[PDB]
């Protein structure tokens, strides 16, 4: 199934994923098309941040549903 | 209705300013201290602050008694002041901007559809009572603050989260500072300001909250400032 | 080797460290004194702000030298 994951741009991430993926697993596809670490990526959907071992199924995500990605700012 | 808190952070204002369709002519920046010295190092001009500050029992002591020499003595509010209460939890760092980008709105400027120009338009007459209610509904605020409040270099707590710091907005109106809080029933005018020495002045108020309570720490205070 | 934080309340915390000191540590050590967490903290040093992963010695800062703290605090 198709997802999308709008950036802070508003550019649109467009995923193919299976219910079943973990979150972990959502945000190694980002990092596979956008270079971005998954260390550094929050996913938001409804309004909610998402934990990197549950499912989308979990969170039930459903077929072209929008999340939100956030980069958590470096510390110093 | 309860909202999550946002961060005392000028990368997370500037850009939940951007999403509200402000065009970047201001940025806020952090204030580091207090003396001159440090103020000084601060672009100018300044248009506001945003002071976040710990609700202690000490806090709610002094708060009490500012507000009912106020009803006795009845205080300097111009019609002009753009003031809106608070009636969402956690929703004080929106209502900060808002009082900040509204009370300031000609020195600002908007880009296309932008969706806080939308809500200034709509909200230029009503009454702060009807600014609170008309927020609960504006549902690209709401949405904008809530990805917002997932920004910044800390996680967002949980919402049921028992929050005692808040945000509020220092300004100048008409030759006057004014303290803008959601959570109290007016603006508070705290003496005679202008353009010039705004950032100096609201921070002379920030010292005072300070003071009252010696051994607090967390305190928080961005500039709004051109850039 | 001593250092001195202050405050945006104008408290000066005096801190001993070392060069090979890294961000994070000096912030643990804040949190010693203060009880602030790390994460909530910002480092600053002749207006610059600093990086988690470099040391004191990266920043050329030494003893006596003054650092600033700004306090990444989430308001409601």
């Amino acid at each position: 199934m198709q997802i999308f994951v709008k950036t802070l741009t508003g550019k649109t991430i467009t995923l193919e994923v299976e219910p079943s993926d973990t979150i972990e697993n959502v945000k190694a596809k980002i990092q596979d098309k956008e270079g971005i670490p998954p260390d550094q990526q929050r996913l938001i959907f409804a309004g909610k941040q998402l934990e990197d071992g549950r499912t989308l199924s979990d969170y039930n995500i459903q077929k072209e549903s929008t999340l939100h990605l956030v980069l958590r700012l470096r510390g110093g | 209705q309860r909202w999550l808190p946002l961060e005392a952070n000028p990368e997370v204002t500037n850009q939940f300013l951007k999403q509200l369709g402000l065009h970047p002519n201001w940025q806020f920046v952090d204030v580091y201290g207090m003396d001159p010295e440090l103020l000084s190092m601060v672009p100018r001009p300044v248009c506001a602050v945003l002071l976040l500050f710990p609700i202690t029992e000490k806090y709610e002591v002094f708060r009490t008694e500012e507000e009912e020499k106020i009803k006795s003595q009845g205080q300097d509010v111009t019609s002009s002041v753009y003031f809106m209460k608070q009636t969402i939890s956690n929703a004080c760092g929106t209502i900060g901007l808002i009082h900040a980008i509204a009370n300031n709105k000609d020195k600002m400027h908007f880009e296309s559809g932008s969706t806080l120009k939308k809500f200034l338009e709509e909200s230029v007459s009503m009454s702060p009572e009807e600014r609170a209610r008309y927020l609960e509904n504006y549902d690209a605020i709401r949405v904008t603050h809530e990805t917002s409040a997932h920004e910044g270099q800390t996680e967002a707590p949980s919402i049921d989260e028992k929050v005692d710091l808040h945000f509020i907005a220092l300004v100048h109106v008409d030759g006057h500072l004014y303290e803008l809080d959601g959570r109290k029933p007016f603006p508070i005018n705290h003496g005679e300001t202008s353009d010039e020495t705004l950032l100096e002045d609201a921070i002379e108020v920030c010292k005072k909250f300070m003071e009252r309570d010696p051994d607090e720490l967390r305190f928080n205070a961005i500039a709004l400032s051109a850039a």
